[PDB]
RNA sequence: GUGGGAGAGGGUGGUGGAAUUCCCGGAGUAGCGGUGAAAUGCGCAGAUACCGGGAGGAACGCCGAUGGCGAAGGCAGCCACCUGGUCCACCCGUGACGCUGAGGCGCGAAAGCGUGGGGAGCAAACCGGAUUAGAUACCCGGGUAGUCCACGCCCUAAACGAUGCGCGCUAGGUCUCUGGGUCUCCUGGGGGCCGAAGCUAACGCGUUAAGCGCGCCGCCUGGGGAGUACGGCCGCAAGGC
């Protein structure tokens, strides 16, 4: 209830659950999907079907909002990535754009043990 | 004493009075510090890279003074202070290194 | 810094005569210079030991030459180091 | 990879030591503000040792970016 | 000496942006997280995902490597100041002023210790979840000392090229970093690789010697007992020699 119309699209992906938050242009989220929220717990919850599934809740669900056209953001390596990423542009939802935001430092904090042994 | 350009980027939303004092206050300062104005360009209002202190622009200042070493970071310290004032690189002289010539 | 001037203050100052500059006493000379500068920084920067292993040094290679003095005539010798201030 | 076109060549008598020279430097940079290797920039350690100071001066005054977000994905 | 060159060489001050945590606001709702699976754990006192503002600590992406600097340990955001070594050219000055070096003195990764400070992330111990025949572990969630700064101490190491320092002599090829030149390549300093002769048990080394020689230092003399005992010296201690 507020007739969006054109909006940004959030994929947030990762190994272990892919995220999708649909927001106005401000960057205030309007909807929200992911692996919980389809219905998935645990280790399926982060597949790329999973993916698929809540990248299209997150339409749907924005599609009241009057959503129509969106700029993809995308950020992690998950597995899965992809997928919301076509999902998302077969949801009748024009997709403006597609982006890699992954945040990464100019090396600043130490990675827990399994993400260091980098050297 | 030896030859430093110096640098400094300035809120762009200035009104000439506003402007001019600032401007009045580097002087006032490079004066102060042994700093023999040996040229200047002002290149004005640039669209930064990336957002400085909220402002997505910056009036720029080059000069190229030539003073005491013993001074410089001093100099420098005192050329902050002003809230206008938003980054001071005062980078030493260096004689060009062409390429591709 | 030494500066090309200060350090030829010093050359002048020293040289057995015109264009002498590598002669022991010169050389003597320049080491003090450069020395007493370093002494001064370090009093400063004590944990700067990179930097005190050079004066190790230079004070070595000094007194190796005024060393070398006091055996080939200990007249310029004696006569260097009230010159200069090296001893008590 | 890597076999472009030199981003040197495609370019005149510069001053490597410019460091407000942004219609020049941004060339150097990647399609992020990441700084090109020298199998793209075709400089020489010398050279590209030299750019390397002077974009990350242009990144402190502002004039260059030091990360641009990817654009297609 | 004079003129030139490169560099993450050291010390002090200042400073930049990315990310993490936390706090503040906004928007938003049921999950997030984590794994081989899970669970502990976090979330409706509204977490996760998203935008804005702030605080703070520690580290510096790309450049960047077959790279560089240092005597070693070791050293990379950027700026200034302070300061060490080193290379080439000129052949200008001194005139064997040299080499090595028992003791001595200094430096010396990490951990660790003392006092004060700081503490974002990480993480011995520890508190839990899981795996298991058990699991005082590997995997997961937490977490204190510590990791950071200062001053003082400790003095160890696969502190490694497992190769002490200096000098002279003995085919070349090729790649590279930095200087000079008549700048198709020559000549010097450094880093690699393949190789003459030669050496070597072999592997390999081979103008960056492990070759041919000279000087000086250090060190070895079967394994276990043992880097232990005693003594001595050093240390606050741990403990070192
Ligand atoms: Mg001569
Ligand atoms: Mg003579
Ligand atoms: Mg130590
Ligand atoms: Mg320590
Ligand atoms: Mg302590
Ligand atoms: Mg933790
Ligand atoms: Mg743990
Ligand atoms: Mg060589
Ligand atoms: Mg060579
Ligand atoms: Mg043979
Ligand atoms: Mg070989
Ligand atoms: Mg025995
Ligand atoms: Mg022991
Ligand atoms: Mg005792």
């Amino acid at each position: 209830k507020r007739q969006v119309a054109s909006g940004r699209a959030y994929i947030h992906a990762s190994y272990n659950n892919t995220i999708v938050t649909i927001t106005d242009p401000d960057g205030n989220p309007i909807t929200w999907s992911s692996g919980g929220v389809i219905g998935y717990k645990g280790s399926r919850k982060g597949t790329p079907y999973a993916a698929q599934l809540a990248a299209l809740d997150a339409a749907k669900k924005a599609m009241a909002y009057g959503m129509q056209s969106v700029d993809v953001i995308v950020r992690g390596t998950g597995a899965g990535r992809e997928q919301a990423i076509r999902a998302l542009q077969a949801s009748g939802l024009q997709v403006k754009s597609i982006v890699d935001d992954t945040p990464v430092p100019h090396n600043g904090c130490r990675p827990k043990k399994k993400f260091r042994k980098a050297s | 004493m030896r030859r430093y350009e110096v640098n400094i980027v300035l809120n762009p939303n200035l009104d000439q009075s506003q402007l001019a004092l600032e401007k009045e206050i580097i002087q006032r300062a490079l004066e102060n510090y042994g700093a023999r104005v040996e040229k200047v360009e002002e290149l004005g209002l640039r669209r930064l890279a990336y957002p400085i202190a909220k402002d997505p622009q910056g009036y720029f200042l080059w000069y190229q003074v030539e003073m005491p070493e013993d001074r410089v970071n001093d100099l420098a310290r005192e050329l902050r202070i002003r809230d206008n004032v938003r980054r001071v690189m005062v980078v030493k002289s260096q004689e060009p290194f062409l390429a591709n010539a | 810094p030494i500066t090309k001037e200060e350090k030829q203050k010093v050359i002048q100052e020293f040289a057995r005569f015109p264009g002498d500059t590598g002669s022991t006493e010169v050389q003597v000379a320049l080491l003090t210079l450069r020395i007493n500068r370093l002494s001064e920084h370090l009093k400063v920067h004590k944990k700067d030991h990179h930097s005190h292993r050079g004066l190790l040094m230079m004070v070595g290679q000094r007194r190796r030459l005024l060393r070398y003095l006091q055996r080939e005539d200990p007249e310029r010798y004696r006569a260097l180091i009230e010159k200069l201030g090296i001893r008590g | 990879p890597s076999r472009k076109a030199k981003v040197k060549a495609t370019l005149g008598e510069f001053d490597l030591r410019d460091y407000r020279n942004v219609e020049v430097l941004k060339r150097f940079l990647s399609e992020t503000g990441k700084i090109l290797p020298r199998r793209r920039t075709g400089l020489s350690g010398k050279e590209q040792r030299i750019l390397a100071k002077t974009i990350k001066r242009a990144r402190i005054l502002g004039l260059l970016p030091f990360t641009e977000k990817l654009v297609r994905k």
